């Protein structure tokens, strides 16, 4: 005989298949690397409260590989293994609402992943996989762990890595429905057509014929800049250089409002090493 | 919904893959590489005698479990050489493969105007090339165009 528990294990916490633990914490045997609720527990035995309880594991079914295909939209098998490894390190990260919007406070470079966060739930914008979309809602909602950590397995990077904010964006907007949107003689339409690495002013256009795109976006490296209220919709800021610096947020919403992790800075006008730009956009 | 499709290479193997509605026929391809060992884009996947385009659905193709596809992968040798750009607007010419890693492109930039591995990305037609990945997964023209892009390290 053997005192084992029936648990469940799942790749998008939607598909639920039931499993047998005997109370053995080795599930590199057959189980495999195992999370619940985000944080890993692939060398904790398995408590006698674990009944009925849902667990992370990777793709090893075909079965598994193909709901990870239906919810994150993704090919690679190491996904799941470095979104949990994001995740058990975003599930004790801090998250304020700032007047309604959702930061971080800054622990472990999450300064850029700020930023885009930041950034995002400014810019009307849907996505294609059902994972970001969901992980979007929630961080809306004010839990946006999931959220940092699948943009964190988007891009291939980890909890402690450097980050541009530029490459960020152009990453997710990878998986984000932008055929609608086109440019010019050049015709240019998609991803292609709501950047620019250059003028950080839309308004400089003097050196674009049509704009078809529900908003845009430039940047620059990072220079000294004035940012007139009411002008624009989102910046990002870059103190420092190159090499090593950090990001701070910048929104034009009835006041230049400057969120910096877990710090408001209130203005009436600004000037600083701004590096990108949004702008709304109609058509 | 999902459901397994045949794939047969014009001789005794019908081995099939485990595949969605809602998926395209590159997926398709990266699928089968998964489990074949040839990189997705020598693949080339034709169904009733139609070669199917990499950015369609297999949805709208028409494909279902009652179905089949024929597999030819491609026998491409020859390598290219091709421009990247720089974001001030300078431009150079690397001889490249298809079979590379995106790695050793970044490597070859770098050693022609010193510059760290780590301090730049590249994307081709707007799409932001990944790091461990095949150069020919981006449909590397001959004598086509490269971005390359400073990101700036911060954090």
């Amino acid at each position: 005989e053997v005192r084992t528990i029936k648990v469940f294990t799942t790749v998008d916490n939607i598909n639920l298949h039931t499993q047998v633990v005997d109370m053995s914490m080795t599930y590199g045997q057959q189980f495999g690397p195992t999370y619940l609720d985000g944080a890993d527990v692939t060398k904790i035995k398995p408590h006698n409260s674990h009944e009925g309880k849902t667990f992370y594991v990777l793709p090893n079914d075909d079965t598994l590989r193909v709901e990870a295909f239906e919810y994150y939209h993704t090919t690679d098998p190491s996904f799941l293994g470095r979104y949990m490894s994001a995740l058990n390190h975003t599930k004790k990260w801090k998250y304020p609402q700032v007047n309604g919007l959702t930061s971080i406070k800054w622990a472990d470079n999450n300064s850029y992943l700020a930023t885009a966060l930041l950034t995002l739930q400014q810019i009307e914008l849907k996505f294609n996989p059902p994972a970001l979309q969901d992980a979007y809602y929630r961080a809306r909602a004010g839990e946006a762990a999931n959220f940092c950590a699948l943009i964190l397995a988007y891009c291939n990077k980890t909890v402690g890595e450097l980050g541009d904010v530029r490459e960020t964006m152009s990453y997710l907007f990878q998986h984000a429905n932008l055929d609608s949107c086109k440019r010019v003689q050049t015709t240019l339409k998609g991803v292609e057509a709501v950047m620019y690495m250059g003028t950080l002013s839309y308004e400089q256009f003097k050196k674009l014929v049509q704009q078809e795109s529900p908003f845009v976006m430039m940047s620059a490296p990072p220079a000294q800049y004035e940012l007139k209220h009411g002008t624009f919709t989102c910046a990002s800021e870059y103190t420092g250089n190159y090499q090593c610096g950090h990001y701070k947020h910048i929104t034009s919403k009835e006041t230049l409002y400057c969120i910096d992790g877990a710090l408001l800075t209130k203005s009436s006008e600004y000037k600083g090493p701004i590096t990108d730009v949004f702008y709304k956009e109609n058509s | 919904m999902a459901w397994d499709l045949k794939v047969k290479m014009l001789g005794g193997n019908d081995f099939l893959v485990s595949v969605t509605n809602s998926m395209t026929v590159s997926e398709l391809k990266k699928q089968i590489a998964q489990k074949i060992g040839v990189p997705a884009f020598q693949q080339r996947l034709a169904h009733q005698t139609a070669v199917l385009q990499d950015g369609l659905t297999l949805s709208s193709l028409g494909l279902g479990p009652s179905s089949t596809v024929m597999l030819v992968v491609q026998n491409c040798s020859e390598p290219l050489s091709i421009l990247v750009r720089n974001e001030r607007g300078h431009s150079n010419i690397y001889e490249v493969f298809l079979t590379q890693t995106v790695d050793t492109l970044k490597k070859k930039v770098s050693q022609r105007e010193q510059v760290h591995e780590d301090q730049f990305w590249l994307s081709f037609e707007g799409r932001p090339m990944e790091d461990k990945e095949l150069l020919g997964e981006y449909g590397l023209k001959p004598q086509c165009t490269v971005i390359k892009h400073l990101r700036l390290r911060g954090g």
